[PDB]
């Protein structure tokens, strides 16, 4: 069908800006027509703190769209369809090799905000576009910064317990199939691990309501030190306690389904581009 | 009713449903309109719709 | 004043019949005039 | 190039359907296509099941491979 | 304010705008 | 309604001998 | 048996094209018919500017015929027209029987009812798309006045 | 292709269920089966919630999700007809559900049970016996807090309830009924929570223990008020051991799997992605996630 | 441009049956 979308472009397009935009020309960009909202450049902006979850919800919310020409005015792009595929590319300076992976995830680019954006002068937006990436390292990478974020603000609460090069040794290198990455770790993250945390401390209590909503069997399976909590808590502490953990594990749940998956068939190294569909 | 060591100017914006005047001088624009397509949609045995 | 007078029905309006005209078909090419000037009537106003 | 010409014109799109809105006597003799085509591509002949062949480029997808 | 300059010499390089009173930046 | 079981021979125009709104 | 003597009132709807209305003056409308010809969305202008002669410094000057480029938008509207079935098969069988003229009449008069409802929906989206792309280049008077 | 559902009824639908059902045209309906001729024994949502057994919703969820859906666009005489929801093509769903939630947001939409009650969409047919249910249409942002609170009221039968009986939303407060038994199936939803945190209560890490003990003493954020400013001693006695890295990134790798499989089993009915959603028109072209 | 190698056989004029002027 008809699936061209274009967009507004406010001012005229110079020559460094045009050779900014056709260097990453085959990637994809999510969508709001204006120029203003065009992407995820309005929570990547200076107006907003860089939270990171209501930028998965807003990236999950909005379509895609993979871009196909560039020009002075004009943003030819295509929308994204649950029918047809489109092929895209890896065009991102974090570089991560698409080899013979089945599947891709569209996640907000946690590798800094400078690694993987357009800065637009002359314009009034600066295009952010997010980071596509196979789906083991993007669970890697979310290990390994959000136990990164964990290890980082203990030691900054106390630094007796773990030790900074000890964490920075492992969690900032990821290593699927034989290549080897490091992470740019320096704020950002902060939130996402703060409901990390606040699901596994109040987890204890709920598995405790949960084994007690139904005997020995589930109560086996807890260790000395993962079953003594006291039989004394509030009515309405203890159900506003598994009312908001309930509704952080359903948003973590859905958070750490990566967003938009895409799926990929026969990725094509000397091209660098794979045939792509919404899945 | 004492007056404070400050002076406040209180900003608000005005809603406002206007209603407008559209000149265009004669032959502004020039249109290209062109015979329409027409296919035939929905292949019901109720109503068809093109 | 645009004028003084109006022109107007001298009588009252009769409630005319239509839609029982039983007078029988020409031909093919009454059937088919009678399409074209229902179908073309959509694209001539007057 | 006979039977490819015999082979490329039966395996072809068939044309959009016009209706010139502006002229007077081509707007009744294309709806008078359209009904002659919607009569021939709905009833029980082999006129429908002809029809189903051309595809008209959403219902068939040409996969991918690897 | 780079709206005002790129119109006013939009126009005289030549011999869009969501609200009029926006271009000019006071309050009445 | 009114034409709830019954069918109809014609109708009657309002005068109209070219127009088919109205009553 | 004639059992009932029932009045109904069909609503009388003014079917506007592009012609009859009036901002028909702004726009020089022309049928190109086949729209996919004109793959260039650039269309170029040659303002060729006159010169006045000038005697009392003799600094003589051929015309300055400058070029500039501009964009054609492109817009596309679409309605459907509802044709039902059964009088499409009263259509298709022209009849030579003087009561079967009848049916053929009043599907005829539905179709054509429905194609002037689709026809008048087109020439309804037409003024729209014409008052868009109106309302879409005209700047506000307190700035063109004295621009211009 | 020819994507149109003409369920035919066997008896005649009155006046007022006629204008009972062109009040709700456009509004999601559950088939039985894929065809292009049914019955009305069938169509709807009233053969998994009937009014003489206990109202149960997982069943419900999971008939959504294994039966396929269709919108309701003409009603008449003798028969209503349908269009049915594949992949690949955009339908118009206008909101006509009685719980008035606000797609402002143009967040991606879920079917529902309808937890709010059933007399409500339970529009009812004298002709022929049998009561057809509108499954509610709703954002998943509510949607994971309605189900909550399903889940959440049968483990607090025995131990403010109001709370977790009503719904909140932006504008307003809806009542939603809860039973007294959630059933077969949600008490099986239950147990298969239950056996899963009693699993992942000792695959638990130990570090941000350490983080919100030194947040609750140092800085109080507006996400850390749950606690009122309290610890318990389960998070002292985990964290009487020393941090490694390698455990820990071992059990975090089986906790990213472990919170798939859990979003694997919150997820249930089917979501709707929406784009364009015109509020002055009131309806919204959605198509199948 | 687009006339960049091409040459022209003839033009269309805007139903200008003595105006040379226009698109």
């Amino acid at each position: 069908m008809d699936l061209k979308v274009v967009v507004s472009l406010s001012s005229r397009l110079y020559t460094d800006e045009i050779a900014k935009m056709q260097q990453r020309i085959g990637c994809i960009l999510p969508l709001a027509q204006n120029v203003q909202g065009l992407g995820l450049g309005q929570v990547y902006s200076l107006e907003t703190v860089p939270d990171y979850v209501s930028m998965y919800n807003y990236l999950s919310d909005c379509t895609l769209a993979v871009l196909d020409e560039v020009s002075v005015d004009s943003l030819i792009l295509t929308k994204i369809v649950p029918g047809q595929t489109y092929a895209i590319k890896n065009k991102y300076q974090p570089f991560f090799q698409w080899h013979g992976t089945g599947s891709l995830s569209v996640m907000p680019p946690v590798f800094g905000r400078e690694h993987a954006t357009v800065k637009l002068e002359s314009n009034d937006v600066d295009i952010v576009f997010p980071m596509v990436l196979p789906t083991p390292i993007a669970e890697e990478v979310l290990q390994k910064i959000l136990l990164f974020n964990v290890y980082s603000r203990v030691v900054m609460q106390a630094p007796g317990n773990a030790d900074m090069l000890d964490v920075h040794m492992h969690l900032g290198s990821v290593s699927y199939l034989g290549h080897h990455y490091e992470l740019a770790l320096p704020a950002l993250l902060d939130n996402l691990s703060l409901y990390f945390c606040i699901m596994v401390t109040l987890l204890p209590r709920a598995s405790m309501r949960l084994v007690r909503g139904l005997n020995l069997f589930q109560e086996m399976v807890p260790d000395e030190i993962a079953r003594i909590d006291l039989d004394d808590l509030s009515v309405a502490d203890d159900l506003s306690r598994m009312r908001v953990m309930m509704t952080y594990l359903q948003s973590l749940a859905s958070l750490f389904n990566l967003g938009p998956r895409l799926a990929t068939a026969a990725y094509s190294q000397e091209t660098l581009t794979a045939t792509c569909w919404l899945r | 009713k004492i007056h404070p060591g400050v002076a406040m100017t209180v900003v608000r914006t005005d809603e406002i449903l206007s209603e407008n005047i559209l000149f265009s001088s004669r032959a502004s624009t020039s249109m290209f309109i062109g015979t329409p397509n027409v296919s035939r949609r929905e292949a019901r045995v109720d109503a068809v719709t093109f | 004043e645009a004028d003084n007078q109006i022109m107007g029905p001298s009588s009252y309006a009769s409630f005319v019949v239509r839609g029982e005209n039983l007078v029988t078909a020409v031909s093919y090419g009454r059937v088919m005039r009678t399409f074209e000037h229902f179908m073309a009537r959509i694209v001539d106003s007057p | 190039r006979r039977r490819l010409q015999r082979r490329i014109a039966g395996l072809l799109p068939p044309p959009a359907r016009r209706l010139n809105i502006s002229r007077g006597s081509e707007f009744t003799r294309d709806v008078r296509g359209l009904v002659e085509e919607h009569a021939q591509a709905s009833s029980l002949s082999a006129a429908a099941v002809w029809r189903a062949g051309l595809l008209a480029p959403s219902g068939w997808r040409p996969p991918v491979f690897g | 304010n780079r709206g005002l300059y790129n119109m006013v010499n939009e126009y005289s390089q030549r011999l869009f705008l969501e609200q009029p009173c926006s271009f000019l930046q006071e309050a009445f | 309604s009114a034409a709830e079981g019954l069918f109809h021979s014609f109708d009657l125009l309002v005068g109209k001998d070219a127009r088919e709104a109205g009553i | 048996k004639f059992e009932v003597l029932l009045g109904v009132y069909t609503n009388a709807i003014q079917y506007v094209r592009f012609l009859e209305t009036a901002l028909a003056v702004s726009c020089v409308n022309t049928e190109f018919k086949d729209l996919s010809r004109m793959t260039d969305g650039k269309i170029q202008f040659r303002i060729s500017v006159p010169t006045i002669a000038h005697g009392d410094g003799r600094r003589p000057s051929k015309q300055r015929t400058f070029i500039v480029v501009k964009n054609c938008h492109k817009h596309h509207i679409s309605t459907e027209m509802e044709l039902s079935m059964l009088d499409l098969e009263i259509l298709h069988s022209i009849p030579e029987t003087p009561v079967e003229y009848a049916e053929y009449v009043g599907a005829v008069k539905t179709v054509a009812s429905a194609l002037q409802f689709g026809v008048d929906a087109l020439e309804r989206g037409l003024i729209n798309t014409v008052l868009s792309v109106k309302l879409r280049h005209a700047p506000p008077m307190f700035i063109l006045q004295t621009l211009a």
